[PDB]
């Protein structure tokens, strides 16, 4: 499995969004496109997450 | 490194 450790607060702009705060740590569910990924958060919501304001957790 | 523009959106695989 793939984490990632929000860099910056992501409020959502389209229905598809997953909002997040600075400091989340999300499941990559899966990579439809370069800068955006499927994520998962602990509440269980899913949706797209902007790639540049995220980095590898391990 | 600040905080870079947030991405357009593309076709999807």
């Amino acid at each position: 499995a793939e984490y990632v450790r929000a860099l910056f607060d992501f409020n959502g702009n389209d229905e598809e969004d997953l909002p997040f705060k600075k400091g989340d740590i999300l499941r990559i569910r899966d990579k439809p496109e370069e800068q955006w990924w499927n994520a998962e958060d602990s509440e269980g919501k899913r949706g797209m997450i902007p790639v540049p304001y995220v980095e590898k957790y391990r | 490194y600040g905080r870079p523009p947030l991405p357009p959106k593309q076709k999807r695989k």
